[PDB]
């Protein structure tokens, strides 16, 4: 609850602002029944022009000037209020991106899709409209309620108030029981209709589909004859709930009839007594239904906090030695069973790493550690002398550079695309230069308008090949010392493979480019300088490909099989 | 768009036309509900004015009797018409679900992989119930503005014509503004709708690229893109907002503009005119709610629209039914006991550039067994399904005695021909419902005897109920050997003439079949054994090995 | 239940010239049917799951 209050709040003083405007009005609002009492007991007993006109006029300037105060007040709330949703839903995401990837690899996209947007949405949402108009009428309550004592008016209407709306929850109650029933035994036929379509072709391998449409009618009239009742007990709950109103109006009349008889409170202030007592009942009526809804709201805030509660080393001198001393790469699930274990790199700069081993050999664990997403379980894993976690998170973004498995494309143009995650925007030549190298020229320069031609929502535009290409773009254009490549080219055609194998092997930037990737393409592997045979995350072997063939190791058994 | 949902609408009214002598009654109610509520000013007016003159006891008790009875009529009439229209809520909603139910099991298969179980309810549930709430809250807000604004218009013609026009004339000047307002109000809704849809598309795409955005590392960049997205979406509502407040501020000034100066009015008609002094409060309880009486009716026109939409997505169900041949009835004479299938192609209907089968050219089997061999995903299911007549083939023709399956009838199709299987189809019904599942009239000792042929009576036997013990949905207190075992009890039950088994001797009893399978029962017709048991495919006589969707 | 229809009694019984009016009474019809959607099909198994499984 605190933490609930006390994050919402704005300014201290906004909302401070916008309650003495709400009570300054409230007043305006009010006034009318006043000038209506005066209104009428001049018609009885007075005839004078001056004094009927003051109080139109008095009435006017209050209730135009009320409608004013309102106006700002209800802009000044949606202003403020504004701020506080878009600076709630601003929060709420980061908070998203702040959490580890275990959740987001565990857990599926319905999860993180509907708890951020829908659920940070259509709580403020309630909560706008509804402490809106919880403050509004309370402060109406209390001022109404206030003048009222300028006693025995007030003790009449306060024990009034308890038997308006004693019988229509108390014969409400006998109504609901009743729905309850309407609810199980829809559901009920709704079940069955989930249950029977669900296995169809069971059911279209016989003739049964016409047996089953009389059952349905069966529960549809079992349905029908039960819901006869439930059409009349609304009538009659109707009729209980219409008619305490005609018994609060004529006990009114009584009640007052008396005080008219006895000629202590004129007709006016019967008349606002009458108006206000009427208003004060309609204005808490709507009042109550609030604070049911509260603890529905709740009950997701709660649960929106649990989900939310959850040394920059720069770049200068690129050195790009990467040393796993006796490493340990593990998931969040399971701490003592790692993935990858007792890793003993040695990376350098100017050398082709390669990383042979079966499906799931700690192939993209290793190549998640290296980029430093998940953090190494145990060991060491440092990058020019220095841990992973040390470097800065943007100088980290220049540094290493890693194309993934799946080539994901964001929505954007390709230009966008291409230099997407940048500080810096990306020159022209640059972006064509990566293109031109990478392999993506001719997909960029055949597509329309260039770079600027909007890329579709899960690569429908693009080709695997366009993709791959992209992405290899997008990481050329950073320029980073470390390549990572986990599955890369798995899908890759002649003239893709050739220029990604050109631009690892053949191209001059390879001298001071780093590239430790599971290659797909063995010819890739076969052509490299630095290799690795994994087993299980443990590394079996470990050097050049002719002195495993010439040894016999696990390199000769995966080229031979 | 507009044409589409007019149609949509002139279709959805159609179907209330069986419902309409009970809409006349609630008309009926309605109208005496306003005409009565209307009619308590009136007199109220009168008390007022016959008692500041004189006690008068007979026309002051009368004045109250007549319109506290008045009061207690409208009240009771008020309740019957909600009544009858909470009734006809019922008609339309169990109504559409009988439709719709017998419609989507005239559908094809292939759709049904398409379509989602989470949908089809969602669908079934809510979105009836929105389309069967539509017609009775629609009419019932509309015939009460409708009668109530023409009453108290009336009503106030009875008392005066002076006071009226005027108050008359003003309506043009609010009926203007709604019309701006609401086209101002959806346009933004709708605006709204789609910056929404940016800025979620943003949350679809980073969730998409969770590892993209992680590896790059630019997660700034994201959180102020999409804050950038909901700056610019932010406005729209402040826009809303800020017509809404204005749209009170003019509303509330021209309310009290039009009271005033009608008020005014008022009072000069007791001083020079001499209309009536009741008359004149009347009036003014009268006059406070035409104008808002008219802020409904102006509304509901123009919204009328928006929930048709919402029945459309209902009615995409009901407008199509394309798939299957036509229905004609071959009738069995007697049992011929053929299966055939010359130069067939199965391909599936949900993807056409598949192959699954392909040149399936044998045909020829009565005699003996027949066995079907194949590999994992070699498609045996399939040609069970083509056999039996679930999907229509792509290529060749399915005979069966020189007859097309097509051509066949469907109770025929489905009395002859048999396919026991691998899991057991579970169903809520009892024993006798699940063992005479599709049986027109099943015979008791048929039943019984069937299961004890199956050699399902010991767990029958012992079953609570006997034959009417209540089976658990999704197959609960029966057991996996009792679930094969009901359906060989099925089998035995139908007593067909063709009769497959895709994978059921696997998991039942071997002993049960072949008793089953022997002798006058065997001649029925042949079986396809499509399953694993080298044993079953060496006593087989006819062996179609099976391999990448080609006769080996 | 229908809920909705008492919105709109309970509405059409005190008009007065308030705040809310008839605008918003639609707009609880589409928040609470929308709620009801959300409701109805998280109830059973779950939505990713088609009718037939096997391919």
């Amino acid at each position: 609850v605190r933490r609930l209050l006390g994050c919402l709040g704005s300014e201290t003083r906004r909302l401070s602002l916008f309650l003495v405007l709400v009570v300054l009005s409230s007043l305006g609002e009010m006034a009318i029944p006043f000038f209506t009492g005066r209104l009428t007991d001049w018609i009885l007993q007075d005839g004078s022009a001056d004094t009927f006109t003051r109080n139109l006029t008095l009435m006017s300037i209050l209730t135009i000037a009320s409608a004013v105060l309102e106006f700002v007040g209800d802009g000044i709330y949606n202003n403020t209020m504004g701020h506080v949703h878009s600076h709630l839903q601003g929060e709420v995401f980061g908070a998203v991106l702040r959490q580890e990837t275990e959740f987001f690899q565990q857990n599926q996209t319905g999860n993180i899709m509907s708890r951020v947007t829908e659920d940070t949405s259509t709580l403020s949402d309630s909560l706008s409209e509804n402490l809106s108009l919880f403050l509004w009428y309370l402060v109406r309550g209390l001022c109404l309620l206030g003048i009222m004592l300028w006693v025995s008016l007030t003790m009449v209407t306060l024990i009034t108030l308890p038997l308006l709306f004693l019988l229509p929850k108390k014969v409400g109650k006998w109504y609901q029981l009743l729905e309850v029933q309407v609810r199980e035994s829809l559901a009920k036929s709704s079940q069955v209709a989930i249950e029977a379509l669900s296995a169809m072709p069971t059911v279209r391998s016989f003739a049964n589909e016409e047996g089953e449409a009389q059952k349905f009618r069966e529960k549809l009239q079992e349905i029908k004859t039960l819901n006869q009742k439930e059409a009349v007990a609304y009538a009659v709950n109707s009729w209980t709930t219409s008619i305490s109103g005609m018994l609060l109006k004529v006990g009114i009349l009584y009640i007052g009839g008396q005080l008219v008889t006895s000629g202590a409170v004129s007709s006016g202030n019967l008349v606002t007594f009458v108006l206000y007592q009427m208003q004060f009942t309609q204005a808490v009526e709507v009042l109550l239904s609030i604070y049911p809804r509260v603890q529905k709201a709740v009950g997701s805030s709660e649960k929106i906090f649990e989900y939310l509660d959850r040394g920059l080393l720069t770049p200068l001198h690129l050195e790009g030695l990467v040393q796993f001393q006796d490493v340990s790469f593990a998931y969040p699930n399971r701490p003592d069973v790692l993935v990858l274990q007792g890793l003993t790199f040695t990376l350098r700069p100017g050398e082709v790493t390669a990383l042979v081993g079966p499906n799931g050999s700690g192939k993209s664990t290793v190549a998640a550690l290296l980029q430093n997403l998940y953090q190494p379980t145990g060991g060491q894993l440092l990058l020019d002398g220095k841990p992973l976690p040390q470097y800065e998170h943007r100088y980290l973004h220049r540094q290493v550079a890693a194309v993934g498995q799946e080539p994901q494309v964001f929505g954007r143009s390709l230009q966008e695309n291409i230099a997407y995650g940048l500080t810096q925007k990306p020159t022209m030549e640059e972006i064509t230069a990566a293109a031109v190298k990478s392999g993506a020229h001719s997909f960029i320069s055949g597509l329309p308008q260039g770079y600027d031609t909007e890329v579709d929502e899960a690569g429908s535009q693009l080709s695997g090949g366009q993709r791959q290409a992209v992405a290899l773009a997008r990481a050329l254009i950073r320029k980073p010392c470390v390549l990572i490549l986990d599955d890369a080219t798995s899908a890759l055609d002649a003239n893709s493979q050739l220029q990604v194998e050109q631009l690892l092997y053949e191209s001059p930037e390879r001298y001071s480019r780093s590239v430790l990737l599971i290659t797909q393409h063995l010819s890739l592997v076969e052509q490299a300088d630095h290799i690795l045979f994994l087993e299980g995350g443990a590394i079996r072997e470990g050097g050049t490909h002719q002195q495993l063939m010439e040894k016999k190791g696990c390199y000769w058994a995966m080229v031979q099989a | 768009d507009q044409v589409n949902n007019k149609v949509l609408m002139w279709r959805l009214l159609k179907l209330s036309r069986p419902d309409l002598p009970l809409l006349v009654a609630a008309f009926f109610f309605l109208v005496l509900a306003v005409l009565g509520e209307t009619l308590i000013p009136h007199y109220s007016g009168r008390v007022i004015d016959i008692l500041g003159g004189d006690f008068d006891p007979h026309a002051f008790a009368s004045a109250i009797f007549f319109m506290c009875l008045f009061s207690f009529g409208s009240s009771l009439s008020a309740g019957c018409r909600g009544g009858c229209f909470t009734y006809t809520m019922s008609r339309i909603n169990l109504r559409i679900r009988e439709q719709l139910f017998s419609s989507l099991l005239r559908q094809d298969l292939g759709f049904f992989q398409e379509t989602k179980t989470g949908e089809l309810n969602s669908r079934l549930s809510s979105d009836t119930t929105l389309m069967s709430n539509w017609l009775p809250l629609n009419a019932n807000v509309l015939l009460r503005s409708l009668v109530k604004v023409v009453g108290l218009y009336g009503f106030m013609l009875s008392i005066s014509p002076r006071l009226t026009l005027l108050s008359l004339l003003h309506m043009p000047f609010t009926i203007a503004a709604e019309k701006v307002y609401n086209t101002r109000h959806q346009e933004v809704l709708r605006e709204i709708q789609d910056a929404v849809a940016r800025a979620g598309q943003v949350v679809r795409e980073a969730v998409g690229g969770l590892q993209t955005v992680r590896s790059f590392g630019a997660e700034e960049h994201e959180v102020c893109r999409y804050k950038e997205a909901l700056e610019q979406c932010r406005q729209l509502y402040w826009r809303r907002d800020l017509e809404r407040a204005l749209y009170l501020l003019v509303r509330r000034v021209l309310h009290l503009g039009v009271q005033m100066l009608m008020l005014s009015c008022g009072l000069q008609q007791m001083q020079d005119g001499e209309l009536t002094q009741g008359s004149l409060l009347s009036f003014m309880i009268y006059q406070e709610s035409v104008g808002s009486y008219v802020q409904t009716l102006v509304y509901i026109y123009g919204d009328m629209l928006s929930n048709v939409g919402a029945a459309e997505k209902v009615f995409s169900y009901m407008d199509r039914q394309p798939n299957l041949p036509s229905p004609g009835t071959l009738a069995p004479t007697t049992l011929q006991g053929v299966v055939k299938f010359q130069d067939v192609s199965f391909a599936y209907p949900n993807r056409p550039d598949r192959p699954v089968l392909k040149g399936l050219t044998f045909t020829l089997r009565p005699g003996e067994v027949t066995a079907l061999v194949g590999p994992n995903g070699s498609g045996k299911s399939t040609v069970a399904a083509l056999l039996q007549n679930l999907y229509q083939p792509t290529g060749g023709q399915v005979l069966l005695d020189e007859k097309p399956i097509s051509q066949y009838e469907h109770c025929y199709l489905h009395s002859q021909v048999v396919s026991v299987g691998q899991e057991p189809v579970l169903f809520s019904g009892s024993v006798r419902n699940n063992i005479a599942y599709g049986l027109q009239s099943c015979e008791d000792d048929k039943v019984m005897a069937a299961a004890q042929a199956a050699h399902a009576d010991d767990f029958i036997q012992e079953m609570e109920h006997g034959i009417y013990t209540d089976v658990g949905e999704k197959g609960s207190q029966l057991a996996a050997g009792q679930k094969q075992r009901l359906a060989i009890a099925r089998a035995l039950v139908r007593d067909p003439r063709v009769l497959i088994l895709d994978e059921a001797t696997s998991a039942l009893d071997v002993q049960c079949e072949q008793a089953l399978q022997d002798w006058n029962s065997r001649g029925d017709r042949t079986v396809l054994v499509i399953a694993h048991r080298l044993q079953t495919v060496q006593r087989a006589h006819q062996i179609l090995v099976l391999q990448e969707g080609k006769l080996q | 239940m229908s809920w909705a229809l008492e919105m709109a009694d309970t509405f059409l019984d005190n008009m007065r010239v308030g705040p809310r009016t008839y605008a918003d009474v639609r707009d609880e019809i589409n928040k609470r049917g929308r709620e009801d959607r959300e409701a109805a099909r998280t109830a059973v198994h779950d939505p990713e799951r088609p009718l037939l499984r096997s391919p």
